[PDB]
C-alpha cells in the first residue's frame, strides 16, 4: 500500500489565529441556512 | 406525530385556525398551514394465529 | 406554502418529510471525489492532537504542548493516500493517520469575528463546515520504532 | 425540545415511547430554566429548618 496518489500539501495560517469562531446550531439542520435572514446585531465580550 | 418548530425547536401542536388547521408552537407565532394529506402510519404487530399445542 | 421553511423531520438527514411529487463515506473517497469529481473547493473541520511532533520556535520553552499557535506559515506536512483506503499525514519523522469524524447533520457555519477597532468589529461569514475530520497518532508504529 | 429529543435518540420507537413525556410536559407551562428551576424548588423540603 504504496502512496499511489493524492500527494496534498499542508499549510498553515495565522492571519486569523485570533479572529476566527466557529458557531453551529445544534437544532438548525445543514439544509436551511440563516443566508436570507437578516440579522440586527451582536453582542459579544473579547 | 412529533414536529418542532424551525424558530425555536418546541413541539408543534395542531389547532383550528381562520381558514385551515395548522401546525403551531406554543411558545412563538410560528404557524404552518396543512396543504396535502398528511399520515404516519404504526404499522402495529396483529396476533397470529397461536397453534393446536397439546 | 412557502418551499424553504416547511417543517423538519426528527431526523436531519431525512429532513423531507413532505415532497413535491446515506452510506457512510471514508476519507481517500471523500478526498477523490472533492478532487477528482468536482473542483469546487472545501471547508473542512479536522481535529489536531494535542502535541504536535516539534518543539516551539523560539517561544521562551520543558517538552510542553506544540500547537499550530507556535508554528509558522508555510508547508507543514503532506497528505498521502495509499492503497486499501489507508489516509496518511506526514508531519516531519512520524505520520498520523486521518480517518472520518462524528457525521454532523445539524448547521455548522466557520465564521471570522475580527475586532478591527476597540469599539467595532466585523463578523465574516467565511463559509460552512459539512465533514468533520480527525488525526491521530499511529501508535503501532511509533512502538514497533523503538 | 428538539435538542432533548436528538439527545434521547432519533429512532421511530424512541420517539414514539418518548412522546408522552414531552406531551405532559406541554401540558404546564413550563418552557424556560427559570420556570423549571422554580417548580423544582418548590418540590424541594428544607432539611429541617
Ligand atoms: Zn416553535
Amino acid at each position: 500500500d504504496d502512496p499511489v496518489v493524492q500527494e496534498i500539501d499542508v499549510y498553515l495560517a495565522k492571519s486569523l489565529a485570533e479572529k476566527l469562531y466557529l458557531f453551529q446550531y445544534p437544532v438548525r439542520p445543514a439544509s436551511m441556512t440563516y443566508d436570507d435572514i437578516p440579522h440586527l446585531s451582536a453582542k459579544i465580550k473579547p | 406525530m412529533l414536529l418542532f418548530c424551525p424558530g425555536c425547536g418546541n413541539g408543534l401542536i395542531v389547532e383550528e385556525g381562520q381558514r385551515c388547521h395548522r401546525f403551531a408552537c406554543n411558545t412563538c407565532p410560528y404557524v404552518h398551514n396543512i396543504t396535502r394529506k398528511v399520515t404516519n402510519r404504526k404499522y402495529p404487530k396483529l396476533k397470529e394465529v397461536d397453534d393446536v399445542l397439546g | 406554502i412557502i418551499n424553504i421553511k416547511k417543517e423538519k423531520r426528527e431526523t436531519d438527514e431525512e429532513t423531507k418529510q413532505i415532497l413535491r411529487m446515506l452510506p457512510k463515506d471514508v476519507s481517500v473517497a471523500e478526498l477523490l471525489r472533492e478532487l477528482s469529481l468536482t473542483k469546487e473547493e472545501e471547508l473542512l473541520f479536522l481535529q489536531l492532537p494535542d502535541t504536535l511532533p516539534g518543539q516551539p520556535p523560539t517561544q521562551d520553552i520543558a517538552e510542553n504542548a506544540c500547537t499550530l499557535a507556535d508554528l509558522t506559515e508555510g508547508q507543514v506536512g503532506k497528505l498521502l493516500i495509499r492503497k486499501s483506503g489507508r489516509v496518511q499525514l506526514l508531519l516531519g519523522k512520524v505520520t498520523l493517520d486521518v480517518t472520518m469524524g462524528t457525521a454532523c447533520s445539524f448547521l455548522q457555519e466557520l465564521v471570522s469575528v475580527g475586532l478591527g477597532d476597540s469599539r467595532t468589529g466585523e463578523m465574516t461569514v467565511l463559509g460552512h463546515v459539512k465533514h468533520k475530520l480527525v488525526c491521530s497518532p499511529d501508535f503501532e508504529s511509533l512502538l514497533d520504532h523503538k | 425540545d428538539q435538542e432533548i429529543v436528538q439527545m434521547i435518540g432519533t429512532e421511530e420507537h424512541v420517539m414514539a415511547a418518548f412522546g408522552p413525556s414531552l406531551e405532559e410536559c406541554q401540558k404546564a407551562q413550563i418552557f424556560t430554566q427559570m420556570q423549571a428551576l422554580k417548580y423544582i424548588g418548590n418540590k424541594v423540603r428544607r432539611q429541617r429548618m
